[PDB]
């Protein structure tokens, strides 16, 4: 109890001279408080059971009707070094290792090569699974963005963002920016929990510590009253979110062509928004505007901190783009 | 959700300099955002300034920008406007109001003002 | 929003005379309110991230330092019939199946039983997973039920059961009834996230109708401030549980003598406390004293309808262990 | 947090009967459990009566059970106390009370209750 005390200083985050008393529900307004952030919990639960249903009884026939392949994968022929080396050296050789197998083995390259694919192939996921989670992702995202465009054309903020500054923290909390955050992360504990314990056969790396940081700002920019900023790169972050998925469910139904246009205007859409557009106008309302209309608060030192974070590694994944996209030319 | 009351009227020759004063009787003074409107004999009332709850944004009208500066004073719950260079054209009854915790900051309508005052008669 | 209105009806939950409005928390006195079970989630979430933590760190050492296979199942020898009717048939043949198989194998009943036993095998999961899971079960029903006689024995209604309903509903929440509470319901939702998504291979029969229908009751009786004889089921439940663990880890860990007397004082234990002291003291109280207690009121058919199934379940739950003790002997 | 307000005092012949009256002046008098004690010259208080918000449950006291009856209507906002073949014993002040919310039922002592009335003085 004390120790929450302690982490809620009110020096700390809200801005000077201000109070979370301050931010009291009443009959004048409503503010958002933390206690409104635990029905994500629920929420999340009903939509994990939504993404069950819709993977199991209505992206599966759709599947099965494009010709998807409803088996699991093939078998790799045997061997008793390349499985004791598979079970215990690596299962991802690069070309230094095929080299070192080939000249141990005393075999062709492109037969190992071919095996452990078949291997991982055998440990990876089937594509019928793949293509109805991509699926799930698709409509997920594509009626997230189009709530928030929605949603943001009638705001006063989108086109002015030193709006979002000026009555800060005394900005009431509407119906639509309630349930667009909530909705966020519900989303994003859904996520969480297909990640952590639906299969543990996955990777915990990038796009973890990518999750928890959104989890994080999304949480602690409700509980701020940041959300009139927040709601800009909620929006701005699921542009490009949603033709990936496309593109997969493309390349998964043997369409190649559609799959290389859908992942050329994923590169397109992704590069502009989270390389072009949000430096010039997220970081710019945050470290700027900011500065000059809220003043000094030390909060601000973190969540900008974030954000930059935030930035590399989406830069990252530019890099993980820029390549392929030279393949797909 | 505050009383106003308002102080500094009177009748100064021209090109003059006047200090308006609009006190508020409570500990909420701090949280909104004060305006000062004029009225002049006959049309109807019009905009001169306001200002948020920190002050650190201020916005005046198109016709009084750059003589009329309006400050505030949350240690004295208090706001202030100095007139600079005075005209005839400004003689006119002075309210104080508030935004009433819904308008958007930089509205410019009497309806987006809820707390208003008695006001007080300059003549120039 | 007004679905949610027409099923809280005052006049079916409530008493008679009785509005929800008189039960708002206020500066006198603390109320439950069901705004109180959006904690259950995040709890449930921490007490499952905690679960994997104690047995991926804690309990398997243990395991491995007391002689448990820490490898997978067998392989079954190859055939081709019974591979087919394996896939095809069933897994896990009757008496009449193996003499089926038998006659259409011409093979002896024994070696098709081991084979199918074999195949059982590498579809269950390895016993180091489950003695890891017992332990922890038995871990928090120990704690649980520990607790449980703490917090009952110096409360009033333990020794007479009049006094759950001769204030009711005016009755004030203290932090320990709380507690109670949704500790309790964060274990079902806890044992909820592991059994629906953690692995997909599992069974969803008597045992999900069973925590469905608790954290039914568990809900209901909170929100309807029915809590000072939930306390009662909720301790009376949970006496027999933390000895069907134990007898799980002695019978993994090659200890049958142990085991035997385990499942035995977990078999008396059981039937007096889920068979004799159940129907003469909860159903004694819920049926009677409730009725010329608090008079007649619509909630109540529903209530005592539940708790009566969950007695049939237990009864059944009696019979699968009245045959098994009698090998025990 | 209710006002009582106590009539039907007074004095009477040996073996008569009398009916108290405690009247509360609020919407909250039906969600108390009220109480009726005695204050007999010396000694201290004394337990009489009492019963919980619906009436359902009545408990009286060794010395008074079988001769007085305790009765509350919640449309009127009252508690009846009817007594039947009086004994000089019976002489004494009468103050009406009520369970302070979180005193468990049953109770029989005077911390129990905390919403006091002035009482009313019946002698035989
Ligand atoms: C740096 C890169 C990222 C790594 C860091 C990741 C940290 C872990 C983030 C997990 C998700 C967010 C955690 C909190 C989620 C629940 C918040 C909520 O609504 O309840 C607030 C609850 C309820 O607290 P409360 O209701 O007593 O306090 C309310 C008081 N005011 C209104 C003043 C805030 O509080 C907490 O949980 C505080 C502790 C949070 C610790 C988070 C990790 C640091
Ligand atoms: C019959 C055998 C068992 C099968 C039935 C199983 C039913 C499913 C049970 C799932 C768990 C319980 C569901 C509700 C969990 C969340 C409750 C909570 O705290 O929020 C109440 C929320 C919040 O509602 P609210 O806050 O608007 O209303 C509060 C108003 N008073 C105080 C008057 C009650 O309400 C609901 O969720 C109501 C709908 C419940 C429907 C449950 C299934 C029927
Ligand atoms: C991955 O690349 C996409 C992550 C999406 C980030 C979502 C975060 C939204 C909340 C932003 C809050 C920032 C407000 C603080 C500024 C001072
Ligand atoms: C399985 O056999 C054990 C189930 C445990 C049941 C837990 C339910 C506790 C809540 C009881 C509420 C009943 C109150 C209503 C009576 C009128
Ligand atoms: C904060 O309030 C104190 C006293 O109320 C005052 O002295 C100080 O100038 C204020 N600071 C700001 C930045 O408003
Ligand atoms: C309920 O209240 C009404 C009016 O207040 C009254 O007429 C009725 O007798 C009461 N019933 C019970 C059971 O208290």
């Amino acid at each position: 109890a004390g120790i929450l005390a302690w982490f809620w200083n009110e020096r700390f985050w809200l801005p000077h001279n201000v109070t979370w008393a301050d931010l009291k529900n009443t009959e004048e307004a409503t503010f958002p408080q933390a206690e409104d952030l635990y029905l994500a919990f629920p929420l999340a639960f009903c939509i994990f059971m939504v993404r069950l249903i819709f993977e199991r009884f209505v992206a599966k026939p759709c599947a099965i009707a494009l010709n998807i392949q409803a088996n699991g994968p093939q078998i790799a022929p045997p061997n008793a070094i390349l499985e004791k080396v598979f079970t215990a050296i690596t299962k991802h050789p690069d070309e230094k290792r095929l080299e070192g197998l080939s000249k141990q083995l005393d075999w062709d390259v492109r037969s190992i090569q071919r095996w452990f694919r078949q291997r991982r192939n055998q440990e990876k996921p089937s594509t019928l699974t793949r293509f109805c989670e991509s699926m799930w992702r698709f409509s997920f995202y594509l009626y997230v963005f189009t709530y928030g465009v929605r949603f943001l054309k009638k705001t006063p903020w989108l086109w002015n963002t030193r709006h979002c500054w000026y009555n800060y923290p005394y900005q009431p909390l509407t119906t639509d920016l309630h349930y667009y955050y909530i909705l966020e992360l519900s989303f994003y504990w859904s996520l969480m929990f297909s990640q952590f314990t639906d299969i543990k056969r996955k990777d915990f790396g990038i796009m973890f510590l990518h999750h928890l940081v959104s989890i994080f700002l999304i949480t602690f920019s409700y509980v701020n009253n940041m959300a009139r900023v927040g709601t800009l790169v909620l929006c701005l972050h699921d542009s490009a979110d949603a033709l990936l998925e496309a593109a997969k469910m493309a390349n998964y139904a043997k369409f190649q062509k559609m799959c290389d246009l859908l992942f050329v205007m994923f590169a397109v859409v992704f590069i502009t928004t989270r390389l072009g557009i949000f430096p010039l106008w997220v970081l710019n309302t945050t470290l700027f505007e900011s500065w000059e209309i809220v003043g000094p608060y030390p909060s601000w030192w973190v969540f900008n901190l974030l954000l930059l974070l935030v930035q590399g590694l989406n830069c990252f994944w530019s890099y993980l783009i820029v390549k392929i996209a030279c393949k797909a030319v | 959700q505050v009383q106003l009351v308002e102080s500094g009227g009177g009748l100064v020759q021209a090109e003059g300099s006047l200090r308006l004063s609009c006190a508020a009787s409570g500990r909420t003074f701090r949280t909104y955002g004060m305006g000062w409107f004029r009225q002049a004999p006959g049309k109807e009332r019009e905009f001169v300034a306001a200002l948020n709850w920190s002050g650190s944004s201020t916005y005046y009208a198109d016709s009084v920008k750059g003589r009329f500066t309006i400050s505030r004073d949350n240690a004295k719950n208090t706001a202030y406007l100095q007139m600079n260079s005075l005209k005839p054209e400004d003689t006119a009854v002075y309210y104080c109001a508030a935004l009433r915790r819904k308008a958007e900051y930089g509205s410019r309508s009497i309806a987006d003002f809820d707390s208003w005052s008695k006001g007080t008669p300059v003549t120039v």
